[PDB]
């Protein structure tokens, strides 16, 4: 997980400040999800407007690998263009 | 006789850009006239005889300019200031003119919003075919 | 309903109460003598006569029903159960991918405009699973698409114990340059032991395109200039001719410093690292994975 396009800018023992680059102008807004890498926890999510490329993920747990994913939401139609998600694993 | 391949390539590329520049749908969501193989818009077909393909492209462009200038698009609910429909329409006109210079009803507003999405999706597919045609023609003819 | 020769699917509204459906099985024989019926490996006679009426409520009611006469086996029928819970058909077998969107069980991708694509799905289950894949373009006057056999493709300690299956399909009469009119439909029959489930996906190839990364990425020094010439090639799998199926590229040195180009070359200042990705020039679809070279 060496090069980046979604990255952790800042971090505390209970949080992560993430950042990413806009790549699909046909986006409506972004969807962020996060949960323990092992996937034994539920995966929490929130949305961000189209023009925002930064976020804070609070209340995390130390010594816990977290998989953070970001999606460029277009719509949810059977035939609308659906872009691939981008993610990283942290701590 | 030369349909100005380079200018057509540049215009068709801009049409592709415009068509994907903005998402059509609003705060709105839901889950649920084509260039065919026989139309000769494939490389081998453009090689032999390009007039067939270009006539099919011209007809498609006129088809979309008519839809974009219709009450589906003009009129309520009014298009947002970020809509590329204005520019798309002008570019469709621009291109149709370079090809041949010399010379099904909206009712409820929720139905126009969905129709606009559908037309624009179909337009994206069409313009991409046209862009590949003009790029290949520019490079090989 | 019949899912293949001698294999039946029941359809049950699954609730803790459930009266569970009356099913009439018919012995395949001419007929009306000393016929008896058994279920699975049990010798227990369930009934006699050309037909047997079963109250199908649980998996204990499914399995192989066999009819017999004069010490001979006459016919056998396998019953599977398709559960409908709170009005929705079960999806216990496959895990939801959530990748392009939510409730996403099947994920399909195409590397080019040839009518060839791949579909994949995930499961927690390793044993007694069978899948069958079918596909067509359109529903009405369906046009053929041929799929290969479904196969394990990856297996990724217990918390993260997941199996990935895949299938490759090819549209029978594909025309890569054409504007698609009707979508491709994909259907997966999943059977775990005596439990039946079905999954489906619908899409246009243009929408599932994701090119492979650019190839032969290279750095070439420039003469009376002190920056490098970055060069690369279209991937081998991409559709040809490239003069028609054009790509666009993104060059990144490591916001971080990014350049966009339709050319297969760019000139950058390599510090002490350079990445390139590709996308269809005219439609859009997903950007390819990055290709990197160290500065
Ligand atoms: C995915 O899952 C669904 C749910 O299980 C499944 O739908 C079922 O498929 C069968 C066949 O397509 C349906 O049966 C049909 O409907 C009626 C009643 O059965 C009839 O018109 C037909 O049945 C047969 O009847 C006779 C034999 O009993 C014969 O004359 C002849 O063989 C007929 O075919 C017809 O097949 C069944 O009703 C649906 N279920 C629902 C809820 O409607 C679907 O097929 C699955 N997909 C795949 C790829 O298998």
């Amino acid at each position: 997980d060496v090069p980046r396009d979604l990255e952790v800018v800042a971090a505390t023992p209970t949080s992560l400040l993430i950042s990413w680059e806009h790549d699909y102008p046909y986006r409506r807004y972004y969807r962020i999800t996060y949960g323990e890498t092992g996937g034994n926890s539920p995966v929490q999510e929130f949305t961000v407007p189209k023009d925002v490329d930064t976020a804070t993920i609070s209340g995390l747990k130390p010594g816990v690998d977290y998989t953070i994913t970001v999606y460029a939401v277009t719509s949810s139609y059977k035939y609308d263009m659906q872009y691939s998600p981008i993610s990283i694993n942290y701590r | 006789s030369s349909p100005a391949w380079t200018q057509c390539q540049q215009l068709s590329q801009k049409l592709c850009t415009l068509a994907w520049s903005a998402h059509p749908l609003v705060g709105h969501m839901d889950l649920r006239p084509h260039i065919q193989c026989g139309d000769g818009c494939d490389p081998q077909g453009l090689r032999d005889n390009s007039q067939f393909c270009l006539q099919r492209i011209h007809q498609g462009l006129i088809f979309y300019e008519k839809l974009l200038g219709s009450d589906i698009f003009t009129g309520e609910p009014s298009l947002l200031p970020d809509s590329p429909v204005g520019q798309l329409h002008a570019s469709l006109l621009g291109l149709s003119q370079l090809l041949q210079p010399e010379g099904l009803s909206p009712s409820q507003p929720w139905q126009r919003l969905l129709l606009r999405f559908k037309i624009l999706r179909s337009l994206q597919a069409f313009v991409a075919v046209a862009a590949r045609v003009f790029a290949h023609g520019a490079a090989t003819l | 309903w019949e899912l293949k020769k001698d294999v039946y699917v029941v359809e049950l509204d699954w609730y803790p109460d459930a009266p569970g459906e009356m099913v009439v099985l018919t012995c395949d024989t001419p007929e009306e003598d000393g016929i008896t019926w058994t279920l699975d490996q049990s010798s227990e006679v369930l009934g006699s006569g050309k037909t047997l009426t079963i109250q199908v409520k649980e998996f204990g009611d499914a399995g192989q029903y066999t009819c017999h006469k004069g010490g001979e086996v006459l016919s056998h029928s396998l019953l599977l159960l398709h559960k409908k819970e709170d009005g929705i058909w079960s999806t216990d077998i496959l895990k939801d991918q959530k990748e392009p969107k939510n409730k996403t069980f099947l994920r399909c991708e195409a590397k080019n405009y040839s009518g060839r694509f791949t579909c994949w799905w995930l499961t927690t289950i390793s044993t007694d699973l069978t899948f069958s894949v079918k596909s067509s373009r359109g529903s009405s006057d369906p046009q053929g698409v041929t799929c290969g056999a479904a196969t394990l493709s990856a297996e990724r300690r217990g918390d993260n114990k997941e199996y990935e299956y895949s299938v490759e399909c090819q549209e029978d009469s594909a025309c890569p340059a054409a504007e698609e009119s009707l979508p491709i439909e994909v259907m997966v029959d999943a059977v775990h032991k005596l439990k039946y489930e079905n999954y489906t996906s619908s899409f246009f190839i243009r929408d599932i395109i994701k090119p492979d990364p650019p190839k032969n990425l290279q750095l070439k020094p420039l003469k009376n200039s002190r920056q490098v010439e970055v060069s690369w090639e279209y991937p081998d799998t991409w559709s040809t001719p490239h003069s028609y199926f054009s790509l666009t590229f993104c060059v990144q040195v490591q916001k971080k410093d990014r350049v966009f180009t339709d050319k297969t070359s760019a000139t950058v200042i390599c510090r002490k690292s350079i990445s390139v990705r590709a996308q269809d020039r005219y439609y859009s679809s997903s950007w390819s994975e990055w290709a990197s070279v160290p500065c």
